[PDB]
RNA sequence: ACCUCGGAGCAGAACCCAACCUCCGAGCAGUACAUGCUAAGACUUCACCAGUCAAAGCGAACCUUUGAUCCA
RNA sequence: AGAGUGUAGCUUAAAAGCACCCAACUUACACUUAGGAGAUUCAAUUGACGCUCUGA
């Protein structure tokens, strides 16, 4: 009677742990919910994956999380919290590693 | 049910773009950019092209 | 000619060089979280209970350029620091002081109900009119 | 429509009316701890 | 005419604060209202 | 396994029973006050920035206060809005009291400090004022961090200060062709009587801004150093080449640098003029040349790749033809 | 009775894991009509097919699941 | 008579930050926006003006 339930998994997870080398646009996480959030030089695609918005090494680091004032649901679950209280979250970013340019001599006019 | 129809320019260019509008709707006239013009432009639908 | 040996390469270290060339990053991530971290300079306002206070703040988190009306400078000019008139002269004092050290950019990171605050307005109307930008230019890629 | 004089007035009774319930409940409080 | 009814619901007292909460009460009840200490149902 | 926290987790000292008895944030924004203190605050766990890193005067103070709210028109003013303040009279007395903090920071945010003295700071005590006159009607001023262009930076500047001797230094942070570290002096005044500058010593006579186009925006500063007694001191770039960290190593025991004021100079036609009339060489042009774009090692086979792939690595973009 | 797809447990913590296994759900709708065009770099349901994400750029503006080829 | 002594309600704040209030939105609270008031007890680290405690 219990029919279904045959789905392969996703396949989903951590693509770049700590400290891998990361190219512009390498997929760093493929999450079904935000278990990492982007942190520096991260991006978020539709489907809540992130990837690398620059060329450098992965880190993971806890930060507290102050929510968009528009995320209504995350805003009211902060104004329950005890005075004290800070949410925390992790947060993946990827330091940057060339410099984004040198000056060159070109012409020596 | 929705039904998919073809908006065609009413800017005189052979430009026609589908979209999906319900059937009790009435026929649907709206502002499209039109490549070809290179400009927004308003399409009439003109016929049915599939129920879906 | 000895005068004409020049590296290949130059090595401008002025730490606002490619941020004025429009070409240095910004941090692109943190969807997230607010406020967003892609600028090079963020004015921040604080207003407490008695005193009202505005940086200058590049990413880094070093302030730049700060006013604010615990100064005796400034408070010594205005009856009530914590209102309207006080928003908007200390406004004006940090465009002073921002174009007298050569930021002309930056972008402001207010809440809704803070934008929606008339003394907020006033500031922001203050330091446009002083020449301060509130809107960074793109990144140039 | 208003003129200036009773808007400053009106601005000077509520600045009065601040302080005299700000009186109120400090005595109010006061005989709470009291 | 008709008459306004309003309800405040309050939950936790110690001995000395319920007198003084409603002592306060007592004593700044303006003009001709009806006050009221019933218990819920 | 568990491996125990480090330090004491977050969230844990006000960790009670008691929670309808505890006060919660009514408000997002003391929420946000609070996020940015702990974000603020050290931790033990791995962060963003472990990575990305008188009393009479008072009583005066006190009494103008109450004067001016004594004031009635001012207090009709605030409460319409239409007040204001005098943005000259703000600026002198901010310069006099806490001016010289701020010109500390400017300094510090520019680099100043590091790449001069190698992180040894100090404060622009005396409030300098420098102007490059702009025609004969105007002087554009150089505050801590202006832009002037090197047109108008063409003649020397005009110095003024209220003080009583003084050695006053412009070099240029990053203007340097050769050596990355080294700089470029442009004017240095010795033993100023006072407050005059045109009976100062004039060591090195005066050169213009040349920053090199398209070699970015260059940082100008205007050193003024307090002067117990004189010292003798000692168009080449070879000669105006120095590190102003050496040199003033060896002035420090009778030097001490008391007002800072810098600039930024971009490229202008006055470069050129510079370049070539009175440095007499070819002006160099530098480009901003970013890395060439990364692409995987190319593959015999790129499957599922668009016809693109191909282009990727091709470095010739005209048709070739071997041995045809 | 079932045959495809998806969610949860088995399968606790990268991924992956069956069943006549224990439960649940879907064959689209709402929206708009840039919901356009292009394009680095990546993910990928263990093959392929197919399916995802996406910087930069150009152009307007200021979106949240089903099926191939041939054939018409 | 003696001890502790002492910044507006709180501050291992140095004249600041939290607290506090009215006005509008709220049934109301709250939020937000506008405004409001506030102190380093007097003399030279020290003595004496005020508070708490120990006794009669
Ligand atoms: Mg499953
Ligand atoms: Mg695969």
């Amino acid at each position: 009677k219990n029919l279904g339930g045959k789905s392969s998994g996703r396949r989903q997870g951590i693509k770049k742990m700590e400290g891998h080398y990361v190219h512009a646009g390498n997929i760093i996480a493929t999450q079904r919910h935000f278990r990492w959030h982007p942190g520096a030089h991260v991006g978020v695609g539709k489907n809540k994956c992130l990837y690398a918005l620059e060329e450098g090494i992965v880190r993971y680091t806890k930060e507290v999380y102050v929510p968009h004032p528009r995320n209504t649901e995350a805003v009211d679950l902060i104004t329950r919290l005890p005075k004290g209280a800070v949410l925390y979250k992790t947060f993946v970013h990827v330091v940057p590693a060339k410099p984004e340019g040198t000056f060159k001599l070109v012409a020596m006019l | 049910k929705n039904i998919l129809v073809r908006m065609v320019s009413e800017a005189g260019t052979g430009f026609c773009f589908n979209t999906k509008r319900n059937r009790l709707r009435e026929k649907l006239t709206l502002l499209h950019y039109d490549p070809v013009v290179k400009q927004r432009v308003l399409f009439v639908e003109k016929k049915k092209i599939r129920s879906l | 000619v000895e005068n004409e040996a020049v590296a290949p390469e130059f090595t401008n270290r002025n730490p606002r060089n490619l941020e004025l060339l429009s070409v240095a990053r910004k941090e692109r991530g943190w969807r997230t979280v607010f406020p967003s971290r892609e600028f090079w300079h963020r004015l921040r306002v604080i207003r407490t209970q008695h005193h009202v206070e505005a940086l200058v703040e590049h990413q880094n988190g070093k302030v730049v350029v700060s006013a604010s009306t615990r100064e005796w400078a400034i408070k010594k000019h205005l009856y009530s620091t914590r209102n309207v008139v006080a928003c908007e002269s200390i406004g004006r004092v940090l465009a002073q002081r921002c174009l007298e050290a050569g930021i002309n950019f930056m972008v402001y990171q207010p809440t809704p109900w803070e934008a929606a605050s008339d003394s907020m307005k006033r500031l922001q109307s203050a330091m446009t009119e002083g020449g301060v930008v509130l809107r960074e230019p793109q990144r140039i890629y | 429509e208003l003129t200036f004089e009773e808007t400053e007035r009106r601005a000077l009774l509520l600045k009065k009316w601040s302080l005299y319930k700000q009186q109120e409940r400090k005595m109010e409080r006061d005989t709470i701890r009291a | 005419l008709t008459t306004h009814e309003r309800v405040v619901q309050i939950s936790g007292l110690s001995a000395t604060f319920a007198e003084i909460f409603l002592e306060i009460i007592q004593s700044s009840l303006p003009e001709g209202v009806r006050l009221s200490v019933k218990e819920h149902t | 396994r568990r491996t125990p926290p480090l330090g004491p987790m977050p969230n844990s000292d006000i960790d009670l029973s008691n929670l309808e008895r505890l006060e919660k944030y009514r408000s997002f924004d003391r929420y946000r006050r609070r996020a940015e203190q702990e974000a603020q605050a050290p931790h033990w766990w791995r962060t963003y920035r472990e990575y990305f890193g008188r009393t009479q005067q008072l009583l005066e103070r006190k009494q103008a206060i109450q004067e001016l709210r004594a004031n009635v028109e001012e207090e009709r003013a605030a409460r319409l809005r239409t007040a204001s303040v005098p943005l000259d009279a703000v600026r002198a007395e901010w310069e006099r009291t806490c001016g010289p903090y701020h010109k500390q920071r400017l300094a510090e945010y520019y680099g100043l400090y590091r790449d001069l003295f190698h992180g040894a700071t100090f404060v622009p005590r005396v409030p300098l004022h420098v102007a490059y006159a702009v025609g004969e009607d105007d002087l554009m001023p150089v505050y801590c961090g202006n832009e002037v262009t090197p047109t108008e930076a063409a003649q020397a500047p005009e110095v003024t200060y209220e003080a009583e001797l003084w050695t006053l230094l412009l070099t240029s942070l990053d203007g340097h062709l050769l050596e990355p570290d080294a700089e470029y002096l442009h004017w240095l005044l010795t033993n100023i009587p006072g407050n005059r500058v045109a009976e100062g010593q004039v060591t090195c006579p005066y050169l213009p801004p040349f920053p090199a186009r398209g070699s970015g925006i260059h940082r100008l500063a205007f050193l003024l150093f307090k002067q117990d007694q004189p010292i003798d001191f000692s168009y080449q770039l070879a000669q105006r080449t120095f590190r102003t960290f050496d040199f003033y190593k060896k002035h420090q025991e009778t030097m001490t640098p008391a007002g800072l004021s810098f600039f930024q100079c971009r490229w202008d036609d006055s470069v050129t003029y510079i370049f070539h009339q009175l440095l007499d060489m070819r002006e160099p042009v530098f480009e901003f040349v970013r890395p060439p774009p990364y692409h995987p090692k190319q593959k015999r086979f790129p499957h599922r790749q668009p016809l693109r792939y191909l282009d990727r690595y091709r470095d010739s973009h005209e048709p070739t033809y071997g041995i045809y």
